[PDB]
């Protein structure tokens, strides 16, 4: 219960529950790099540029920009952030970073993001809307209009790790250890939620081989097996919830407009789930002409961030098939066609298929249209536009009675 | 139209079309790149549902009458009809309809998988050979396949269509 | 070395001496594994080498008992005495961790 | 005779031939347009209503034999093979006859729509490759259509009939 | 009764390095030694001998001793 042991305890076993959980056989790995997190800060400071930083060797070119190399899926930030100048530099140069590598940032905001500085007072919030329109989050909305912040998304409250043990439920070997847990529920060993949220990135990669499938308390945004911690209350037998706070819907809708990926807890069993992993990008109001009303929902699909994991796998892929091919005999006849015939595997363009076709095949059209550039010839400017299919989110069920039909 | 061609894997026999298409087979109609799969010149395939008269709904489940793809004789011929006098089920059978592109290339637009796939009947026959009008024949093997799970799949546009026994829809 | 041999002739001359082989190596496409790369603190102090030279290690679920032990977290602080009767006495501690049963009070 | 146009929307599906006539389901042959509506080549489709022998009266409601339209293999077909496999009802089919005019431009002069209407049979053949008096002819997928209501519409003399089970003449 | 289980002579089965080839004819070199196999082909150094014995003195052709 020490602010050094307990910090280096929650940072490593909170590993462990993204190793144990992860199915390594359905091939998935996981790097583990040492920073600290004023370090990194500093190493974007030591190069003058993100394109030659020390974390950008790490992200893009050890992986994703190598021959052969696995390429990098996304960055769990193990961090609690602040509103402050030196977490939204580093987030600035995060969301470059991402940009770049074509993998989101996933970390967490902190207590005192929200300006509370003890985090179970959360829902007695009764207005989020006005406290992200005040001036000390100048540093923030700045970030949320900007083009790369689309690949930074900023997870859950917090969730627990370790349950206290105890002579008869959870004993220890030779002796009888019962931890007398305080009212500061600060000595629970609380993990960060990056390594919960990438569990539903991974274990929907182990089932369809792809990631839209994160948002669903039945469809793979579920974190469940949480740990739970029977106590006695005041009168009764509760249980301690395994989120810090209760999030109601009305709070976490207010987090999905206002960029934040929150975990609502199944209130009374050992279940959360995730509802929206909305990234932190806003949707820009584009204006009423008729470009206008349909690039403003062509621009929304970007920031909502089932739908970038789709095409940064479509980053992934095609920056690794197209790296074998150079040397080749081709042409652009043969470019147009060793690219539509190669992702109209991906694509089930089908108004109903089945839950399984929709899930390995989340393309729904896809358009490649091959260029030239002119001056140096044999130089291609292609153009993928791929297009997904649509999840279920919200409805009205206006209620009356007939008396008669 | 352009022929087909078809991979059987059999239970016990293996990939059954393994070298169908050799010069062991059919001497210099082989084609390489396509040494697994026999050369199929003639398909058809019909799929009924039972309704009801003076209706429109459908009064029962579907009914697959058979495939009947007729190869000449080769090395798999013999391999099915095993596969045929002892009821041996076929673990896929992959059908692969081709045309000519416009860039000038076969590829396949459309095939037809299938799932556990016994063989109903297999008819073998050789034209007249006194007859001049069917001197280009050689041989015809027509054969038949009743079959479990059937999965039609356009390429070049991504549908995809699918039947089962197993697992009907719910 | 040497395969015997009968003297040649009219006649014909067998001998059984077997080939090198022809493999005509296959195709395999093998697939990217979703790679994350788990990046925060996770020792007790600040590393003097810069960031570009240090390394990543990969964990799976057989080799996590080895990246624990070979990280050697070394966790050394000065804690609360609740042994005697003095409310105002502090305990330095030394802890080795090499499995995650050494997180345990055991 | 001049080839008619067929547009399906089923109910799950959604509009089933959207897209059956782009460039990726038939290649060149598509046409500017209709890229909703399948090309249909030929059609069949007969009404019986059972009469008594030695009278003439009608002893019995009519009996609605199935359509037969043939379209090639295109996008359209594999999701014509689960409106089948699983008895899924078509909401409308809206054939469209064209013909030539006197002034030189196509256009429909009969249309006979329907609807709630499930697929009977689809009869997928291709001819033989050999055969070179059969060599122009790609596919040919012959969807029947059993139906709950059609309704026949002369376009350029306005005469419409109309069947229906639903609602039978008082 | 009795049984026996392999029938290996005494050539020992060289290890070739780790190439393409070499893990290939590691496997080839392997079923030489054996002896069952040498037995489906010391019978097709018999019947060979024997009969292209017979056949010295004919009208052949290097396609028809193919084809033969």
């Amino acid at each position: 219960h020490n602010s050094q042991f307990q910090a280096m305890e929650s940072a490593w076993r909170g590993l462990k529950l993204f190793v144990d959980r992860t199915d390594f056989r359905e091939n998935n790995k996981v790097e583990i790099l040492h920073v600290t997190k004023d370090e990194l800060l500093e190493d974007f400071e030591f190069a003058p540029e993100t394109a030659q930083s020390g974390l950008y060797k790490h992200v893009y070119s050890a992986g994703y920009g190598q021959f052969g190399g696995e390429p990098v899926g996304a960055i769990i930030g193990n961090y609690a952030f602040t509103p402050s100048t030196p977490d939204m530099k580093l987030l600035q140069y995060m969301g470059a970073l991402g940009a770049m590598a074509h993998a989101p940032f996933i970390s967490s905001v902190g207590p005192e993001f929200f300006g509370i500085d003890s985090f179970e007072e959360l829902p007695n919030i009764k207005d989020l809307k006005s406290t992200f329109e005040s001036p000390k989050y100048t540093k923030w909305r700045s970030l949320r209009e900007s083009e790369d912040a689309r690949y930074l998304g900023l997870t859950a409250p917090r969730f627990l790790l370790r349950v206290p043990y105890d002579p008869i439920e959870n004993p220890v070997k030779s002796f009888n250890y019962a931890e007398n847990v305080s009212a500061s529920h600060e000595h629970y060993l609380w993990g960060n939620t990056a390594f919960a949220f990438a569990t539903r990135l991974t274990d929907s990669f182990a089932k369809y081989r792809w990631c839209p499938n994160i948002i669903g308390p039945q469809s793979g945004g579920a974190v469940e097996d949480l740990p739970v911690h029977v106590f006695e209350s005041m009168g009764a037998l509760q249980s301690k919830i395994p989120t810090e706070v209760l999030i109601t819907d009305r709070k976490e809708f207010e987090l999905a407009e206002e960029g934040f990926i929150a975990l609502t807890m199944r209130k009374g069993s050992d279940n959360a789930a995730f509802f929206s992993a909305n990234s932190i990008q806003k949707p820009k109001v584009f204006p009423n002409t008729k470009e206008g009303k349909e690039a403003e929902t062509n621009y929304k699909l970007g920031t909502q961030l089932p739908y970038m994991m789709i095409i940064n796998r479509l980053a992934h892929y095609v920056k690794v098939l197209q790296r074998e091919q150079i040397g080749a005999w081709k042409e652009r006849q043969d470019l147009e066609r060793e690219l539509n015939s190669w992702i109209k595997q991906y694509v089930a363009d089908q108004e109903n298929p089945p839950a399984d076709v929709r899930s390995r095949r989340p393309l729904r059209a896809a358009r490649i249209e091959v260029m030239d550039v002119e001056g140096n010839p044999g130089w291609y400017q292609v153009s993928l536009s791929v297009r997904p299919h649509f999840k279920y989110m919200g409805a009205n069920f206006e209620l009356s009675l007939v008396g008669r039909l | 139209p352009t022929p087909c061609y078809i991979s059987i894997e059999g239970q016990t026999q293996g990939l059954i079309t393994a070298g169908a298409c050799t010069a062991d087979s059919i001497g210099d109609s082989f084609v390489e790149g396509h040494e697994d799969e026999m050369l199929v010149q003639q398909f058809d395939h019909v799929v009924t549902v039972p309704t009801d008269p003076q209706s429109g709904q459908p009064s029962g489940q579907r009914v697959h009458k058979p495939f009947k793809f007729t190869v000449a004789l080769n090395k798999a011929v013999p391999l099915l009809y095993n596969a045929l006098s002892s009821g041996e089920k076929l673990k896929t059978v992959e059908l692969k309809w081709y045309r000519t592109s416009i860039e000038g290339k076969q590829e396949n637009f459309f095939t037809t998988k299938l799932e556990n796939a016994s063989i109903v009947d297999i008819h073998c026959e050789m034209p007249h050979c006194q007859d001049p009008a069917k001197s280009d024949f050689t041989q015809n093997v027509t054969v038949s396949l009743s079959y479990r799970k059937i999965t039609w799949d356009h390429v070049n546009a991504g549908t995809s269509g699918s039947d089962d026994w197993r697992k009907p829809i719910e | 070395s040497k395969e015997g041999s009968v003297a040649p002739k009219e006649r014909i001359n067998i001998k059984y001496i077997p080939a090198t082989g022809d493999a005509q190596a296959e195709v395999a496409e093998v697939e990217l594994p979703l790679k994350t790369l788990v990046v925060g603190d996770f020792k007790g102090h600040a590393e003097q080498t810069p960031l570009e030279e240090r390394a990543t290690v990969t964990v799976d679920k057989n080799n996590f008992e080895a990246v624990m032990r070979e990280s050697e977290l070394k966790i050394t602080a000065t804690v609360k005495n609740k042994l005697t009767d003095d409310e105002n006495a502090e305990l330095p501690v030394e802890l080795n961790f090499k499995s995650l049963a050494d997180f345990a009070p055991d």
